[PDB]
């Protein structure tokens, strides 16, 4: 009686105690979900059930979720991952040609189908367009032409503000940035400033993806507070 | 030939119902007394975990429950005294359901990993894995100390022996995610809800489906037997509950409102089976009038939206979870 | 595929089934024999009640 | 005129007195405004509650009578008071840009810089050195004037008027003022920069498809302060150092406007979707 009711009081002070140290960990953690179009090359992208992953650049520690025991084309536990710090988006941009509709636009429908959803209404998205050297191979012979899957590609003009690299034949920017661009208008059409999207040109060879992570996120948070402060 | 049939005898089970509706339930009960109105207030407010809560499961002795949230954590609580008594770490941070053993020796897990975790209080270590589904946990009761029924995103459910963790029978037959399952009060069928709008009655000695409920017209999320056992209720996304009755074979009665727009995420009971309190995602409870669908009270303590309820045994509390991380006990 | 849909619906047609008036009779009465029992329905006092 | 002076003031109490409970109420009986950046605003409305219900009464009704009442020792009480509300208040304005500028420069180190006991412990700090430049200079007789009129005053009991020395009204309006006003200007100078670089940098990547709100924002925030606080802490030094050259009036009107700033507040730190809400329910 008198006894039982400080016993209980004791445990419960013990276990208040060491939630208090959970709490510092859970709150100092950035948590990144990492989703893909099928054959996307993204097994390739974190080399270098659910599986989980744990990285720190920087003294700042992230962990980055994929999903791969559920493969469904309804979603419903989407609904968990509305409180991660962004979602990381693997696409093939050299499928333009295949078809096992092609890979590109089921690719842009699950991106829309993403982009306007009830839950994710404020997390950005990193998005990565993979494998450019394969692209710019095809893209260079002849005998295959975005112009006979991608009817719209027939009045599209290189923007003037763009970036070529030093040696890109000027066909291959082209479509580069139609592919781009393709992905922008879809996340402009329904943005009201509370998410964004960072698009990236991600290659095999590549190895400052973790760099372009840790700099998203950065600026994701940023931006985040001062919409928060009313100063944007 | 084969689909040709399947429309033909689809036709006569229809038939064979319609001539069974000689009345409705809220005709016969029009001229009961209403209910009048029913006010509630919160006695306690949990606090203690980290992040959104999706699970929790009422204890037999109707003082200690558990609960279950994304930060990993799955504490068992003091309703009375409000104090802590267990917190058990898992290994997985994505966790959807938890249950309660009825002897309070056990207590069960599941979630994003495909795998459901037994935990032994009385000894808190692991005791014992299972493994075998190919889709996310939903829900899992438990039929004795020995024996456990689980309800996964592969369209199937699946009847255990903890003992050896093998799977004694699996339940086939739904088309779409199963997302909730309930058992009877003496513990020998049990009715799921799964995502193509459709509720089954099994069998747990035989392994076979018995009827097939398809009122709804959306994705079914929650469910709950008449404290009888011999109807049930469901709550879908379309901000609408239907009574079906297992020996007329349809559906009775559909509570819903011209205000309310939002889904459903959890039903429950009261103890006389005269109330039905169902939880909302317009952040707040609702409780209705079985025999007449008509509202008698409105819990509006919460800042997020409702994710469990549950009633204790005896019916003296209601027990509400939410995604703002707190529980709260309406007496 | 097509064989085991059509065999489970002969399955469920062949049942019996009675009409909605007595269940309803039923549901009714077993809702106005337990009432008293229900602490939900009424308050109880303060002195029999564990969380006030 | 005294009618209409003092049906003036009496409005001036009502205003700021409704405002600050109203904001205190709000914060205490709803769970999800108890945020760190609300404990600095909490502070800041209990000091502006104390200061509109206890210094501007007394401060009208002297006004208003010409005499003081109260005796020898209320008079000093009723301006260690006035000193330490205007200190503690100002003082909250510095921490919460502060606040602001770790939270938008360094993100990352936000959650681990910031804690409720490191709050807790700063807004107690801010209390104490507020308390030891008004009730210690003030009760020791330490700021106290050595001409003939300022004895004159000080031996009388129903004259209750306001001299000082050069060491006090320099030091007072430094701590008081002068420290907080850089450090403010500092602190937003930084957070306007960073939110027109990231400016520049949507409209790069997404420019064809689709700075007036931070200018406005910083715009209202440091000119009600400033045009609020600076002429009186600009003519306390002057009238020090140069003597016979400011009225006893135009000393006593610029500090009103200066006790008017604490009705305001509310309507600069208290505009968002969680406090309309909460104002709605209530
Ligand atoms: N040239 C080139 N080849 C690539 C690139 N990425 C992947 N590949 C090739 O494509 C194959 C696919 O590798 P994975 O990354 O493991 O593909 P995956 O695991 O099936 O990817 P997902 O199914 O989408 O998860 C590899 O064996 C590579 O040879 C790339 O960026 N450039
Ligand atoms: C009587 N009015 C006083 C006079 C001097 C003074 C004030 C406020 C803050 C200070 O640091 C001061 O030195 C005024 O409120």
């Amino acid at each position: 009686q008198r006894n039982e009711e400080k016993a209980q009081r004791e445990a419960n002070k013990k276990i208040e105690k060491q939630l208090q140290k959970d709490k510092q960990v859970y709150r100092a953690t950035h948590r990144l979900l990492l989703l893909g179009a099928g054959e996307s090359g993204k097994s390739t992208i974190v080399k270098q059930g659910i599986f989980e992953t744990k990285f720190q650049v920087d003294k700042v520690n992230f962990h980055m979720f994929d999903v791969g025991g559920q493969r469904d084309e309804r979603r419903k536990w989407i609904q968990c991952f509305n409180d991660v710090t962004a979602i990381i988006f693997v696409v093939a941009s050299s499928s333009y040609n295949m078809v096992i509709t092609n890979r590109l636009q089921e690719a842009l429908n699950l991106f829309k189908s993403i982009w306007n959803n009830r839950w994710l209404r404020t997390i950005s998205v990193i998005l990565f367009l993979n494998k450019q050297d394969l692209l710019a191979e095809k893209v260079l012979a002849g005998k295959s032409k975005i112009e006979d899957y991608f009817p719209e590609f027939a009045r599209y003009t290189t923007p003037e503000d763009a970036t070529p690299e030093p040696g890109e034949d000027p066909r291959v920017t082209r479509a580069k940035y139609f592919i781009r661009d393709e992905f922008l208008r879809i996340s402009t059409a329904s943005g009201d400033g509370r998410h964004y999207c960072y698009p990236h040109f991600t290659c095999a060879v590549d190895t400052e993806n973790i760099r372009r992570v840790f700099n998203d996120c950065r600026d994701i948070i940023q931006r985040m507070h001062l919409r928060q402060y009313e100063l944007l | 030939q084969l689909r040709q049939e399947a429309e033909q005898l689809k036709n006569q089970i229809r038939d064979a119902r319609k001539a069974c509706a000689d009345a409705t339930l809220s005709q016969i009960t029009n001229n009961i007394d209403p209910v009048g109105r029913i006010q509630m207030r919160t006695r306690r407010t949990l606090r203690g975990h980290l992040a959104k809560i999706y699970a929790m499961h009422w204890g037999t002795d109707s003082r200690l429950l558990v609960s279950a949230s994304q930060d990993g954590k799955l504490i068992i609580w003091d309703s009375y005294t409000t104090n802590k008594v267990h917190a058990i770490p898992l290994r997985s941070s994505w966790v959807m359901t938890c249950a309660y053993a009825p002897s309070g020796n056990y207590v069960a897990c599941g979630g994003l990993d495909n795998i459901c975790s037994i935990y032994n209080l009385k000894t808190v270590r692991v005791s014992r894995e299972l493994a075998g589904h190919t889709g996310y946990l939903s829900c899992c009761r438990f039929l004795d100390d020995n024996q456990i029924v689980t309800s996964s995103g592969d369209t199937t459910c699946a009847l255990w022996d903890i003992e050896t963790g093998q799977q004694t029978t699996t339940f086939t037959g739904h088309t779409g995610d199963v997302m909730s399952l309930s058992l009877a009060p003496d513990t020998r069928l049990f009715v799921s809800g799964a995502c193509d709008a459709s509720a089954k009655l099994w069998d747990v000695r035989e392994g076979m489906c018995r009827q097939t409920f398809t009122g709804h017209e959306s994705d079914i999320n929650a469910i709950c037997f008449f404290p009888n056992g011999n109807a049930f209720a469901t709550g879908s996304d379309d901000a609408t509950c239907r009574l079906f009755d297992l020996r007329a074979d349809q559906e009775l009665m559909t509570y819903s409102h011209d205000n309310i727009i939002c889904g459903i995420t959890s039903v429950s009971f009261s103890k006389s089976g005269r109330l039905l309190l169902a939880g909302y995602d317009d952040f707040n409870c609702n409780v209705w009038d079985a025999l007449k669908a008509d509202r008698a009270g409105v819990l509006a303590g919460h800042d997020n939206r409702v994710s469990c309820l549950g009633v204790t045994d005896d019916g003296m509390a209601v027990a509400t979870g939410s995604w703002d991380s707190f529980l709260k006990i309406w007496n | 595929q097509a064989r085991k849909l059509v065999e489970q619906l002969k399955m469920e047609a062949n049942i019996d089934r009675i009409k909605v008036s007595k269940a309803a009779a039923d549901l009714m009465a077993y809702c106005e024999a337990h009432a008293k029992e229900d602490p939900l329905l009424t308050p109880v006092p303060a002195s029999e009640n564990p969380f006030r | 005129w005294v009618v209409g002076m003092g049906i003036v003031m009496s409005l001036i109490v009502l205003a700021i007195v409704f405002g600050n409970v109203l904001v205190i109420t709000a914060i205490a009986k709803f769970e999800r405004l108890q945020t760190v950046t609300n404990y600095f605003i909490t502070s800041l409305a209990c000091a502006d509650l104390v200061m509109g219900l206890a210094v501007v009464p007394f401060g009208a009704a002297h006004i208003l009578t010409k005499t003081w009442t109260f005796g020898n020792f209320w008079c000093e009480f009723w301006t260690s008071i006035d000193v330490l509300c205007v200190t503690a208040s100002i003082e909250t304005l510095c921490v919460i840009a502060v606040d602001r500028y770790f939270a938008i420069t360094s993100p990352f180190k936000y959650q681990s810089l910031l804690t409720k006991n490191k709050a807790r412990v700063i807004i107690l700090m801010v209390w104490i050195v507020s308390g030891l430049t008004s009730f210690l200079p003030i009760q020791m007789h330490w700021y106290r004037a050595t001409h003939q009129e300022a004895i004159n005053c000080y031996a009388e009991e129903t004259c209750c008027d306001f001299f000082t020395n050069q060491a006090y009204a320099i030091a007072s309006s430094i701590v008081s003022f002068y420290v907080p006003l850089v450090i403010m200007v500092f602190v937003y100078s930084r957070v306007f920069q960073e939110a027109k670089r990231q400016l520049q940098k949507i409209d790069k990547s997404e420019g064809r498809f689709h700075e007036h709100k931070a200018l406005k924002t910083l715009g209202i925030i440091m000119g009600t302060f400033t045009l609020c606080w600076l002429p009186f802490f600009i003519v306390n030094i002057v009238h020090v150092i140069q003597d016979n050259l400011i009225r006893k009036e135009v000393y006593i009107l610029l500090n009103w406007i200066g006790y008017v700033n604490s009705g305001f507040n509310p309507l600069i730190y208290c505009r968002s979707p969680d406090f309309r809400i909460a104002f709605q329910e209530l």
